[PDB]
This record gives structure tokens, C-alpha cells and sequence, in this order.
């Protein structure tokens, strides 16, 4: 029983600070795994009970990093799952095991949405084409070494300053014959005439298609607003959130002021309030096309997808 | 006689006719030291041009003129021969060296045909000495009444348009707007800048110095998260180390990108810049002319490995970081010259005419 | 292997007075958050699942305290053993204790009271024992500082260190400090000790989280001279002829380790752990488990816990906080400073770099900055201070009292520069 | 021009060439059209010409009397001169890229440039240029006091030891007129730098930058150094035996012999720098060291890690080993002690 | 313009064709007789193909007092989709196209040419009933160009209402 409570500190320990899981996947993957635990691993007479247990583990969970709701949306979506099946069974006996059936294929279907949106790739680009991302995930990482088997574009990267964190993309697709090329950020708006169409990831996708990204990024969705080149917006359905945008701005996640200004700079860190927000809102209206594992989709469709996947009432979590 | 600085590694698809040098092979190893082709002082001025040491628009002109007055008042004019002539034929390989060993930025060039047009001015009516020293003393004249005065009149006029009670916001070592934000602090005028800055010449870190060292409670913060601040930024204050015809600011690269999401956010924009930066020409995107730095320092300490320390073993990573980029007229908002608070848009004339 | 680490719940310069009267040096709430807390937090994620913090000074209110705090509870994956002690008064000998009472495997931290840190020694360790073994227990303790500037404001007079180290081995060939001292001494025969090239090095803050092997307390408990550590180092690196056994030393780029041992540091430390210098050490995060300190982290740094209910029309220019059951007044203005948890405020009055702490309440008409004001500092109206005039332990003020720079008033007549009251007099 | 070619040396043209020539191409090959010179000045006032005996035509020079030091000497040349100066001297053999010193002496303007090439310890900027404390070991007691200014400035001061100089300074004019002002100096590679560096902190700075290098270093009198300098520039000199009748029969040995190349046979030599003008062809064993010009050898002579100096006639079997047979000693049938022989 | 600076760079012309009556046609016939890699297209798709476009080079017939200048048809169109992707507007003008009235100044300040070119008299009865319009000179508004190449260099928008004045007068806007 206490192994539970052992494995809820650890992964509360290893979400306030630890980096790693890497890619968001690894870390709703985990998250998946410490919610069967919880849901075999416990006593619950009714399935309500069951409800307000994770509803409790996982309200500590996001209040714990609330910059970080693929593990919030995770609870949610399992709370649906409970809401399903016991509505199944209702219009008690075994549905644990119903529940651990449709977990695994929950997961399953997770451990393949960057094949779907692989797959769904080349469908969008096509040589002699020049294509712009920024920041770093491995969903369009993916994407573009699997688009770039079959042709050669030309991809431009922009690193981002408060960590050079698209670098490593830069190295990574210079690893395929990929033609990368790694501008600093400032410098998006001076190429921003001869870049196709832009490929952004996220780290949530709100409940009306504002998602809310790697910093340098608001920056690209209005540079890319005006030259009316479009955003792909590469994020696997999983990464959703019933949240919407105008809440109390403790929204970013304002990292630690050494990235911008060292420590070893010296006395005129008396009265220089530094800042660094490493998280970009954006606003919809911007967004052009959204990808997801189930195919291509409009920003007005997100909230069909939100009122399929999360049942609406659980949004307090 | 002159050699170049060869290219390193592979520039960008657009900008294989654009310049891109190495901040290592500075032309300085392979001339004879004793230099009897260039005048040592123009070659330590080359130099310490390459090492990145003098950087800002106006701080590259004063460079550039003190050395011309280093050597034009030691200058030695052979016989038979008119002063409008063997001046600028000796003169010539020394404007080539320069920009070999440096490209050369807007104020620099009008620098260089003002002294062009003086040095025509002057003739065989004086004799060598007097035209000289003539000439020595109307680039003093320059100096002063083109930037120092400039820097004068525009603190004056842009002490109108700064409230107290507002903030404002920089982007790197523009010297104008040090002076400005200065000025407008001693005379008893608060507000509150917020500076920005980009990579890899991480450089608003001088006009944070020069600001908190005299009374200035600035904020710093990377540029990519300056689309954070403009729910509070009441102005922006840029600078601008060139500028063109049509309106087209051409700046550090920073500006054009700020200045669009200044638009964006609906807050007011201040291009400052006196009136010999006017170079008369036009350009239209930020491809036709830019200059590729020694591209080896965006590699940043991130963590505890350098991303790309195999810069060039790569077959296809190319990596390009503009040093100008040219925001357009539609966004700057004012262009606070000494002849006057004049909007971007009618920029063409006054400055020309 | 594992890595115990000990805790020093004491350093024994008693310095903050009379601060150190009513609650200990470590007891001290930096921002509302006990620096016990932040040590052990620093320990806990810097690798250490062992932990004795050994208490001297009125030690039972530090137990107090921790024992119904987070990492006493078993939840905790960090062993904590409150070896109480009010035996003894030096370093040195908590040391020696953990020499003779065989406290240790290997490769045991040793962290002073109160070291405000984020630094993941995993490199350092790593070193330490890499160098250890291919060495053969030649090293005692691997020294780790943060990179710094000799002006930033937390390194002050009082604990500017020098150090001259080698270049690979990072090995501290030679150490002092510079508390009154404008030149500075070395032998020519140690530069010879170091051919390939010796470098002084002036550009180090003392995190005071030099690693500690067994060794150390082996080579310490031999004699009785050494009792700090500053000492300690100081005969390792007087002894250079009969087995030396040079302490190492590793210096860091980013986190940020110093150490709260005087009133000046401690606001250094303060504006700068409000300052996310030490993420994810930030109070909003409330790593201490309670929710009497969920700060609502807003714009501009003006944190804010919760059930605030501030004032009327009342800038808060940055960098503020806000203790739970807190209340403003109208037209207040704060800045830079810390308020503390369920503490009144008056109207129309100025509060600029200030530290107010629990319990305080300030009435209409003052002006406080830069000061520091201990529990339940009851105030008056229509009273100004200056730089450092720090007060303590319900001393009302009387009205239209100015107070000069190092006002410090409290209870005690012959420590505190002044004594208890209600007005200005009457001791 | 607004350079100089000076030279600064006291106390010499032994070695493969005159000790003089190696600096001259140094300065000829690396622009310095003219060469200013300043020839003999131990005793006499005569050897200029016999300086004079260089390829290239261009030369400029005076001798003086008995003794003059460093700073003396400058002092004193301080008329005829007029511009920044470069200060060398006759005794140092290297192929560096002086380009370079000159390079970080004119970028940052400091007023002088030396050079160090890997007593002389040295404390330089957390950068690796602007050196901040220099001194030898015996100039201070035990300790280093270092004036908590230049560490309030550098936190971070890379201190070089284990390193020799290389006594080539470029400097700035005007402190060149300071020093002629002052007459209490005598040497500048002792008292000139440190005054300097000393006075560099307390707008207008004196600043002063130092090289640090490894390629070749300075020698005197023990041109034990000298001989193997010019065995690494038997791989340089010829492009920056050698030079003469090449037959190629005897034991050449990485060796050269200028010309006057005695073509004989049962003779042999290791690890040799060989002279000229020599009537040395018969039978000899090994050398393994090097030897000035104008020797001889007959009658298998069992020579060894010594110097054969100029103008003697040394042949029959000897036995010598670390001892110097040079001026003043020649016989034949002689087995020498293998101890410092004064000759 | 182009077939001068296009024998150092080889680049993307995209010719559309004046679809009254084919005009953009033996434009293009005369370009590719130098090998421009020229791409003809019918002008009711250029927002199709204008994002990937990057500069857009328009011949006008003629400016105004405004800068808005009126030219060969379908220009007002590609104007607005030439700034719906936000690309400049490289006019080509001389300066003796330039003329001082003022936009609303010519009642149908368009030149209307025989409908016979839009839908051939050879039709037949629907000929009766069908207004059919052909306006050939179509009006780009101000704000849509950005870089007047006259040939005395590069201008914009705002540095013409002085043009006048240096070149013409006043009272000689009635002429």
C-alpha cells in the first residue's frame, strides 16, 4: 500500500524540479503508469469514490508544476474514462478491469500518435520549399526526418535564446541531409519573407486553439500572421487542456534569471529586475491548421475536441 | 597588394553574394608590419574595426574620422600634382582595405563622402600646408555639428515626448538612447526603460550599465520574451544605425521584429536618428544587402556542451545571424531627428531636401 | 554507496543579535520560509536521503519546529536524525563527534546552518569520488563555489574570500580571507609546488558546501586548534609538508549558493531568492508543504499569498511579497521588501526594500526602508527610519521618532543599541 | 616610416652565421626595409665593419664605448630616433609570427608589447594578454603581494612560472621620451616592465600587453641552447653542406659545414652543427655536439660532446668529453678530463 | 527591368496574362527568347500563387497625386492579394507617367473598350440583355505600393506630391 504513496512523492518530487521525462509523451507515459497503479493499487466501494480520489491526486499533481498539464489533462481524461464506464454499468462488479482495458488502449494509441502525425506529414510539404520551426519538440523532429526521406527541403530553424534548445534540432536534422538552417530568434522577422509555411509545437493547446508555446513564438505566429504564412501546428491530441486563456497570467514558466543575465555579471544586478519567461502565449486567431493523430483540423475544432475527450464538468479538476 | 578575408564554412541559400568573414585572419598578419603601403594608423584603425572593440553607428564614424584626421594632417603630398587628385588615388586602397577588413555601415560611408566632397573642395589655390589644415579643421566641424549637437537637439525635442509616470524600452548599445534616457533623467523626469537584448553580440547589457550607473531602474530581458512586456510598455524607443529612403529603418535585427509586435500590441514606436545617416538609397527586404558576422559565436554554454562545436563537418548545417535588418515604414511611428519630430513616412523629403 | 550529509544547525560567530535571542540564527524565515527549510530542500535534491542536523542554540525550538515539518515525516526518501546536543559551542566539535561516533560511510556533505542553494553536486560528487579512488584518499574535501563578482551585493566585506587553486586538478593550493586586508601573501616555493601554472582567484562566493570525506573529520579530531572550518583549511593548508592532502576544490556556472550569516547578506539573499535567482527555490512553488503560503505569483514579481485583501490605490512596484492574512492601506507603496504572514498595515505609508516579519503591525503615516522589523513590531504612526535600522520583538515606537542608520532597538539594554518600549526612553 | 628597426644586445657572431644575421632576415623577411643597428660596444669602437660583412647592402648602425645598459643605451640612442620603437636583440633565434605581438600591441593601444616564450614569473589577465604582475624570484622575499587593485579588476589572474622571456619589446614613443627624462634605470628587461606594469593602476591608461608563446627562445654565452635553436633552424634557415659542395660521402648527420666542404672519408659526426674554413677530412670519430668554424681533424680523433672552435689544428685520437676546447687550445696526441675545461 | 537584372541571377517570373485580351503574351515570348525560366498564368488565380511570391513587379500606366497609380487591368486585384501576403510593390514608372490630378477627379476614370473582347458579337440573342463592362485601367489605391523605381532612383508613396512640384506647378492641375 505505502509503495503508492512512495511513487505519488517521487513523482511529485521529479515534477517540481527534475527534468526528464524529455518529451512530453514520456512524461504523460509515466503518468499513465502511476495512474493504473493508483486505480488497481487501492479501496473504493463505489466508483464515485474512485473519482474523488484521482480527482485529489490529481489537483495535487498540477498544483504542484500548474506549467505543466499534460499530467493534469491525463487525470482528466482518465476521469472520463471512470465517467464512461460507469455510466456503462449503470444504463460495479468488475469494471476495474474495464477501466485497466481501456488505459492500455489509451496508451497503446500514445505510444503511436507521432507515427499518425509522421504518417500524416508529407501530405503538407513539397520540395523546393523552405520551412521555419522554433524552440525544439520531438513531434516535428519526427516530422520533418520523415518528410525528408522521401525529398530534401530547405528547413530553418530559430534558436531560442533563453536556451539554445533548437540547436540541438539544427544538429539532429543536419543528421538526415535536411539543409538546416539556425538563425537567432531576433533575426525571425528577417527572413520571415522567404519562409513557406512555419511548423510550431507546444507545450498545451488551450481550450480554444490558444496554445501556449516555447517563448519566441508569439513573436513567430504575428510575424507569420502578417506575411499570411501559415502555422502547422504539430501537437498530438493528448496535449489539450479545458483551461482557457485569461487566468491569472501565472501562465508561463519564469525560469531562472541566470539564462539571460549571469550571476557573474556583477554589482548592477542591485536594481536590474531581469525577467525570463520561457512560455509564449498565443492566441488563436493566428493559428492556421492544427495537426493531430486523428489527422488535419481547424482552430474551432478544438473545442469539439474538448467537449469529446473531457467531459466539460471536470475542468476544476 | 590587398588581400581578403576568405569565407568560413557555408553561408545561407540567399545570401551566397553577401559577405560572411572570420574574426580570427584579420589582413594584419600577412602586411609588412612597418606598413609603407597603409598608414599604420588606418591599419590599426582596420583592426581594432575587426575585433569588435568600437561597435555602435556613431562610435564607428568618430573611429573612422579621428583616424582620417591621424593621417591627413600627416599626410605628404608629392610634386607635380593636384591635391584632388593624388589624395583620394592615394586615398582609395585605404576605403578598400577598411571594408575588407570590416563592411561598412551607413554612417561610415556618408562619413566618407562628405571628406570626399571636402577634399574636393580644396585645390592648388593653397598651398599643401593650408589646405590641410583646412581640411582637418571642417572634420572637426563634422564632428561636432553632425552627432555631437545631433545627440543635442534630439535629447531637446524627444524630452517632449517622454511622460512621467510611463516606461520606455531600448534595444542595444544605440548611443542616441543612452544619451536620451540620460538627459531625460537629470532633469528631474522618472520613468522606467525596460531593455531588451538578442544573440550572440548579447549587447543591451551596455545601455543597462550606462542607465543603472547614472540613476535609470531598467529591467532586462531576452528579445524572443519581449512579446511578454508590451501589456505595459507605454513607448519604445528605438534606435536606428542607418537609415534609407523609403522610410525603411535599417537597424540591428531586433528592431524590426519589436517593432512589429509593438504594432501588434497597439503601443507607440520612436525610431531616433540624426541627419547624415540618411544614405541615399532604397531597399525594400532585409536580403539585398546585410552583413554575415563571424558566424562561430552562436554556439552558446547551454547546460555543459557547446551544440555545435563541429560547426562545419557537417555536410549541410549552414548557419546565418544577420547584423541589420530594415523595418519597414508602416510601424515607425516617429523619427526623431534634430530638423525636427518628422513621422517615417515623410522622411524622403525632409532629410533629402 | 550512499552519501550522508550533516547539517552544522549552528555556526558559532553569534552575530545576529538580538536576533539570535528570540529565535535562532536558523529559525530565521527568510521569505516566510524557515532557512532550515531551504538547507534541507537543497539537500534533499541534491542527492541526499541522510541528513543529522546537529542543534545547539535553544536547539529544542529548531526540533520543534522541523519535527512537524516536511522531511521529519516518513514520506520523506531523506533520513533526518536530530542529534541534539547543547554540549558544546564550536564546529570543530560536532566534527569530532561524527569522527568517534562512526556517523559516516563516505563522501558526507557538511553544510553550514543556513546555505540558501539550488546547486546539483552530482558533478562535483561525481569528481570527488572519481578522484578519490584514482587517487587513493589523497583528497579530504572538494571545495565548490559559485562564480560571482567582486561587487554583487551579497559578497560584502565580512567574507571576501581568496583563493589561489591549480588549473586541472582544481585543487586549493592556497586560501585566505580578506576582512580587513588590502595586499595579500603566498610562498614562491608553492608556485614551484605548481610549475604548469598556480592561478590566484578572487571571483568566488562561498557556498559553504565543500564535500566532506571521512578524512575530514579523521584529520580534524587530531587536534583541538581547529575549530571552524575556516581553520580547518587553513592548517590543511599551513601543513604542506607532512601529508598535505591538498582540499580540492570545483568551481560552478549557474546555480546560485551563498549563505545568510549576517544582516546584510541576509537582505542580499532575500531580494534575491524573490528575485527567481535559485529556481524552482521560489516561494510560489511552497516546497515547504502548507498552505498558509500559496503565493499567487503575479506580474512584475508582486507576489501574493493567500486571502491578501491589500489596500486602496496602492502601487507595488516589483519584487513584493505578501504573507497569508496580510492587510494593506490605502495609497501604500511597497517595494523589494517581504511582508509576513498575517501582519497589519496602515494608510499612507511607504514601505521601500523593507522586511517586515510575522505578527508586525504598522499604523498610518510611517516610512520604512531598507530596515528590518522582527516579530510583532508594533508601530505608531508618523515614523521614519534609514538604512539597516532594524528593530526586534514588540518595541512600539512613539510618534514622530526619526531613527539614524543602525537604529537597532530592542529588549536588551546593553546589546541593542537602544531598549524596549512604547516611546523612545524608558527602559 | 613610423616603425623602427632598433636593436638592443651587449656582449658574440659565433654559431652558424654571425649571431647578428639571424635577427637581420628575422627583421629584412618581415617588412623593416631599413635596419637600425647597434654594433660592438664591449671594448673598443671598431667592429662595426666587421659587422658589416652582411648580404643585404642595407645596414645602419654605430658603436660606442666600454659599458652602457639596456635603458643606458636607449637613453643615449634617444636622438637620432623619432617614432614608436621595437627594441630586439642580436641574441634571440626564433621564427615568430612577431606580426602578432605588434598585432595585440596596436589593437588595444597598449603602450608597449613583449613577448614570453615557453627566474621570469610572470602573473597575465584571465584572457591570456594583458599581463597585470611580473617579477623574477629573487626580486621579492617569499611572497606576492599583489595590490588588491589588480585583482579587484581581474578576479581571475592566470599566473606563468615556469617560463623565459624573450626580451622584444614594442614601445610606444612617448614612453620612450619618459624614460630618456628619467636616468636612474639601467636595464629594461629588468626595471622597465615591472615600473611599468606597476604604474599601469592607482581617462588615460599606460597599458601594457604580453604574448606568451612556444617556439623558440634567446641565448648567450651558453649557446647550449644556441646549438639546438640551430638545429631546428637547419629545418628553418635554409628556406627562412646546408648551403655549399654537398658530397654526401662522410657522416652528415643532420649537420652543415658552410663552404671550404673538406671531401674526405673515415671521419664522422652525429647530432652536428659543423664551420667552415676547415682543413678537416682525414680520419675522426663522432662529435655529437656542435663546433664553430676553422677546425681540423687527422688521425682518428675520438672527439665528443664538446665545441671546436675557430682557427686551430686538432687531429690524433683525442679524448674529450663535456669540455670546452675553444680559444686558446689545440694539440694531438691529448686524452682531455671530461670536467669543465676552461680553454 | 528584368531581362537586364536577370543576365547575372536566373529567378522566378511569374507572367500573368491580361485576360480581356492577352497582353502579358508576348511578354512572356520575349523574356524566354533570353531563357528567364517565365511561367504564364491566367490572371483569375493569382492569390492562389501570390504567397509564394516575393517581389511583385507591376507596370503601370500611369501615377497620380496620391501615388495611386492606375494601370493594365487585374493590377488592383493583385494589389490586394500582393499585400494580403504582404509582399512590396515594385512599380516601374519613368517619370512622364506621372500626372497631378487626384483620384476621384475623372468621371469613369477608366477607359471602357469595346464589350466585342469579352463576349464576341458571334454569341448572339443573349446579346441583348447583358451589360457587359471592360474596364481595362484599373485604380491601385495608395497604401497598397511601397517603391516607386522612377528613374531617378527609389521612392515611396509620400515623396510624389512633391515630385509634382519639382516637375510641374500648381495651377497647371486643370491645365
Amino acid at each position: 500500500g505505502s509503495e503508492l504513496s512512495e511513487r505519488i512523492e517521487s513523482f511529485v518530487e521529479t515534477l517540481k524540479r527534475g527534468g526528464g521525462p524529455r518529451s512530453s509523451e514520456e512524461m504523460a507515459r509515466e503518468t499513465l503508469g502511476l495512474l493504473r497503479q493508483i486505480i488497481t493499487d487501492h479501496r473504493w466501494s463505489n466508483a464515485g469514490e474512485l473519482m474523488e480520489l484521482i480527482r485529489r491526486e490529481g489537483r495535487r499533481m498540477t498544483a504542484a508544476q500548474p506549467s505543466e498539464t499534460t499530467v493534469g489533462n491525463m487525470v482528466r481524461r482518465v476521469l472520463k474514462i471512470i465517467r464512461e464506464e460507469y455510466g456503462r454499468l449503470h444504463g460495479y462488479a468488475q469494471l476495474q478491469s474495464n477501466i485497466i482495458e481501456a488505459i492500455n488502449e489509451l496508451l497503446v494509441e500514445l505510444e503511436g500518435t507521432m507515427e499518425n502525425i509522421a504518417a500524416q506529414a508529407l501530405e503538407h510539404i513539397h520540395s523546393n520549399e523552405v520551412i521555419m520551426t522554433i524552440g525544439f519538440s520531438r513531434t516535428v523532429e519526427a516530422f520533418l526526418k520523415e518528410a525528408a526521406r522521401k525529398r530534401k527541403f530547405h528547413v530553418i530553424v530559430a534558436e531560442c535564446a533563453p536556451f539554445c534548445q533548437g540547436h540541438e534540432m539544427a544538429v539532429n536534422l543536419s543528421k538526415a541531409g535536411i539543409e538546416t538552417t539556425v538563425m537567432t530568434d531576433a533575426a525571425i522577422f528577417a527572413v520571415m519573407s522567404r519562409v513557406n509555411k512555419v511548423i510550431i509545437g507546444t507545450k498545451t493547446i488551450l481550450a480554444n486553439g490558444a496554445l501556449r508555446a516555447v517563448t519566441g513564438t508569439h513573436t513567430l505566429a504575428l510575424a507569420a500572421k502578417h506575411h499570411s504564412t501559415p502555422l502547422i501546428v504539430c501537437a498530438p491530441m493528448f496535449k489539450l487542456s479545458p483551461q482557457f486563456p485569461n487566468e491569472e497570467d501565472s501562465f508561463h514558466k519564469f525560469v531562472a534569471p541566470e539564462e539571460v543575465l549571469p550571476f557573474t555579471e556583477g554589482d548592477i544586478l542591485e536594481k536590474v529586475s531581469v525577467h525570463c519567461p520561457v512560455f509564449d502565449y498565443v492566441p488563436p486567431e493566428l493559428i492556421t491548421l492544427f495537426i493531430s493523430n486523428i489527422g488535419g483540423n481547424a482552430p474551432s475544432y478544438i473545442y469539439r475536441l474538448m467537449s469529446e475527450l473531457y467531459h466539460p464538468d471536470d475542468h476544476v479538476l | 597588394q590587398v588581400p581578403t578575408r576568405k569565407d568560413y564554412g557555408s553561408k545561407v541559400s540567399l545570401f551566397s553574394h553577401l559577405p560572411q568573414y572570420s574574426r580570427q585572419n584579420s589582413l594584419t598578419q600577412f602586411m609588412s608590419i612597418p606598413s609603407s603601403v597603409i598608414h599604420p594608423a588606418m591599419v590599426r584603425l582596420g583592426l581594432q574595426y575587426s575585433q569588435g572593440l568600437v561597435s555602435g553607428s556613431n562610435a564607428r564614424c568618430i573611429a573612422l574620422l579621428r583616424a582620417l584626421q591621424q593621417v591627413i594632417q600627416d599626410y605628404t603630398t608629392p610634386p607635380n600634382e593636384e591635391l584632388s587628385r593624388d589624395l583620394v588615388n592615394k586615398l582609395k586602397p585605404y576605403m578598400s582595405f577598411l571594408t575588407q577588413c570590416r563592411p561598412l555601415s551607413a554612417s561610415m560611408h556618408n562619413a566618407i563622402k562628405f571628406l570626399n566632397k571636402e577634399i574636393t573642395s580644396v585645390g592648388s589655390s593653397k598651398r599643401e600646408e593650408e589646405a590641410k589644415s583646412e581640411l582637418r579643421a571642417a572634420i572637426d566641424r563634422y564632428v561636432q555639428e553632425k552627432i555631437v549637437l545631433a545627440a543635442q537637439a534630439i535629447s531637446r525635442f524627444a524630452y517632449q515626448k517622454i511622460s512621467n509616470g510611463d516606461v520606455i524600452l531600448v534595444y542595444g548599445c544605440s548611443s542616441l538612447v543612452s544619451r536620451i534616457l540620460q538627459e531625460a533623467w537629470t532633469e528631474g523626469r522618472r520613468f522606467r526603460v525596460v531593455v531588451v537584448d538578442s544573440r550572440p553580440w548579447l549587447e543591451g547589457r551596455h545601455t543597462l550599465r550606462s542607465l543603472v550607473h547614472a540613476g535609470v531602474p531598467a529591467s532586462y530581458l531576452l528579445i524572443p520574451a519581449a512579446s511578454y512586456v508590451l501589456p505595459e510598455v507605454s513607448k519604445v524607443l528605438l534606435g536606428a544605425h542607418a537609415l534609407l529612403a523609403n522610410g525603411s529603418v535599417m537597424s540591428r535585427v531586433g528592431t524590426a521584429q519589436l517593432a512589429l509586435v509593438a504594432r501588434a500590441h497597439n503601443v507607440p514606436v520612436l525610431v531616433c536618428c540624426e541627419t547624415y545617416k540618411f544614405c541615399e538609397r532604397v531597399q525594400t527586404d532585409a536580403f539585398v544587402s546585410n552583413e554575415l558576422d563571424d558566424p562561430d559565436d552562436l554556439q552558446c554554454k547551454r547546460g555543459e556542451h557547446v551544440a555545435l562545436a563541429n560547426w562545419q563537418n557537417h555536410a549541410s548545417l549552414r548557419l546565418l545571424n544577420l547584423v541589420y535588418d530594415v523595418t519597414p515604414p508602416e510601424l515607425v511611428d516617429l523619427v526623431i531627428t534634430e530638423l525636427g519630430m518628422i513621422p517615417c513616412s515623410s522622411v524622403p523629403v525632409v532629410l533629402r531636401v | 554507496p550512499p552519501l550522508q550529509a550533516v547539517l552544522v544547525a549552528d555556526s558559532f560567530d553569534r552575530r545576529f543579535f538580538p536576533i539570535s535571542k528570540d529565535q535562532p540564527r536558523v529559525l530565521l524565515p527568510l521569505a516566510n520560509v524557515a532557512l532550515i527549510d531551504y538547507t534541507l530542500e537543497f539537500l534533499t535534491a541534491t542527492g541526499v536521503q541522510e541528513t543529522f542536523v546537529f542543534c545547539c542554540w535553544k536547539a529544542a525550538q529548531i526540533k520543534e519546529h522541523l519535527l512537524k515539518s516536511k522531511w521529519c515525516r516518513p514520506t520523506s526518501l531523506n533520513v533526518v536524525r536530530i542529534i541534539t546536543s547543547e554540549l558544546y559551542r564550536s564546529l570543530g566539535d560536532v566534527l569530532r563527534d561524527v569522527d568517534a561516533k562512526a556517523l559516516v560511510r563516505s563522501d558526507f556533505l557538511l553544510v553550514y546552518g543556513d546555505v540558501i542553494s539550488n546547486i546539483n553536486i552530482t558533478r562535483a560528487l561525481e569528481e570527488h569520488r572519481l578522484r578519490r579512488k584514482l587517487e587513493k584518499n589523497v583528497s579530504v574535501m572538494t571545495m565548490i563555489f559559485k562564480e560571482s563578482s567582486p561587487s554583487h551585493p551579497t559578497r560584502c566585506h565580512e567574507d571576501n574570500v581568496v583563493v589561489a587553486v591549480d588549473s586541472t586538478t582544481n585543487r586549493v593550493l592556497h586560501f585566505q580571507k580578506t576582512q580587513g586586508l588590502r595586499r595579500f601573501a603566498f610562498p614562491l616555493s608553492l608556485f614551484q609546488g605548481s610549475s604548469d601554472g598556480v592561478e590566484v582567484r578572487y571571483d568566488l562566493l562561498d557556498c559553504h558546501i565543500s564535500i566532506c570525506s571521512p578524512q575530514v573529520a579523521q584529520l580534524f579530531t587530531d587536534n583541538f586548534d581547529y575549530q571552524t572550518r575556516d581553520d580547518f583549511v587553513r592548517g590543511l593548508l599551513v601543513n604542506e609538508e607532512i601529508l598535505g592532502n591538498q582540499i580540492h576544490m570545483h568551481v560552478t556556472a549557474k546555480e546560485y549558493g551563498a549563505r545568510v550569516s549576517n544582516l546584510h547578506m541576509y537582505s542580499a539573499v532575500c531580494a534575491d531568492v524573490i528575485r527567481r535567482w535559485v529556481y524552482p527555490l521560489t516561494p510560489e512553488a511552497n516546497f515547504t508543504d502548507s498552505t498558509t503560503q500559496s503565493c499567487t505569483h503575479s506580474r512584475h514579481n508582486i507576489y501574493r499569498g493567500p486571502e491578501v485583501s491589500l489596500g486602496h490605490g496602492s502601487i507595488l512596484e516589483e519584487n513584493v511579497l505578501l504573507g497569508s492574512g496580510t492587510v494593506i492601506g490605502s495609497n501604500c507603496f511597497i517595494t523589494n521588501s517581504v511582508i509576513g504572514p498575517g501582519c497589519h498595515i496602515g494608510d499612507n505609508v511607504v514601505l521601500d526594500q523593507t522586511y517586515l516579519w510575522q505578527g508586525v503591525r504598522v499604523a498610518a503615516g510611517a516610512q520604512i526602508h531598507q530596515s528590518l522589523l522582527c516579530d510583532n513590531a508594533e508601530v505608531k504612526e508618523r515614523v521614519t527610519l534609514k538604512p539597516r535600522s532594524v528593530l526586534t520583538s514588540q518595541v512600539v515606537v512613539g510618534p514622530n521618532i526619526t531613527l539614524p542608520e543602525g537604529s537597532v532597538i530592542s529588549l536588551h539594554p546593553p546589546d541593542a543599541e537602544e531598549d524596549e518600549d512604547d516611546g523612545e526612553f524608558s527602559d | 616610416m613610423e616603425f623602427q628597426a632598433v636593436v638592443m644586445a651587449v656582449g658574440l657572431p659565433v654559431g652558424n652565421k654571425p649571431l647578428i644575421w639571424y635577427p637581420l632576415n628575422l627583421l629584412e623577411r618581415v617588412g623593416f626595409e631599413e635596419v637600425i643597428v647597434v654594433t660592438t660596444r664591449d671594448v673598443q669602437k671598431a667592429l662595426c665593419a666587421e659587422f658589416k660583412m652582411k648580404m643585404k647592402p642595407d645596414i645602419v648602425c654605430i658603436p660606442d664605448d666600454a659599458d652602457m645598459g639596456t635603458a643606458d643605451s636607449l637613453r643615449y640612442i634617444y636622438p637620432k630616433l623619432k617614432t614608436d620603437v621595437l627594441v630586439l636583440s642580436c641574441d634571440l633565434i626564433t621564427d615568430v609570427a612577431l606580426h602578432e605581438v605588434v598585432d595585440l600591441f596596436r589593437a588595444y593601444d597598449a603602450s608597449l608589447a613583449m613577448l614570453m616564450r615557453k627566474r621570469d614569473f610572470i602573473g597575465v589577465d584571465s584572457t591570456g594578454k594583458r599581463l597585470l604582475f611580473m617579477a623574477n624570484e629573487a626580486d621579492l622575499d617569499e611572497e606576492l603581494v599583489i595590490k588588491g587593485s589588480i585583482l579587484q579588476k581581474h578576479p581571475r589572474i592566470r599566473f606563468h612560472t615556469g617560463l623565459v622571456d624573450a626580451h622584444l619589446y614594442c614601445l610606444k614613443k612617448y614612453i620612450v621620451d619618459f624614460l630618456m627624462e628619467n636616468g636612474s634605470i639601467t636595464s629594461i628587461r629588468s626595471e622597465l616592465i615591472p615600473y611599468l606594469v606597476r604604474k599601469q593602476f592607482s581617462l588615460k591608461s599606460l597599458d601594457i600587453y604580453s604574448f606568451i608563446k612556444e617556439a623558440n627562445t634567446l641565448n648567450l654565452a651558453p649557446y647550449d641552447a644556441c646549438w639546438n635553436a640551430c638545429r631546428g633552424d637547419r629545418w628553418e634557415d635554409l628556406s627562412r653542406s646546408s648551403a655549399q659542395i654537398v658530397s654526401k660521402h662522410l657522416v652528415g648527420v643532420d649537420s652543415l659545414i658552410g663552404p671550404e666542404t673538406q671531401i674526405g672519408e673515415k671521419s664522422s659526426i652525429k647530432r652536428s652543427v659543423i664551420g667552415s674554413s676547415c682543413l678537416i677530412k682525414d680520419r675522426v670519430t663522432i662529435t655529437n655536439c656542435l663546433l664553430m668554424n676553422s677546425v681540423t681533424v687527422e688521425e682518428g680523433s675520438n672527439i665528443q660532446g664538446s665545441v671546436i672552435c675557430n682557427n686551430a689544428v686538432i687531429e690524433k685520437g683525442a679524448d674529450i668529453k663535456d669540455c670546452l676546447i675553444g680559444s686558446g687550445q689545440r694539440i694531438e696526441a691529448k686524452a682531455k678530463r671530461v670536467n669543465e675545461v676552461i680553454v
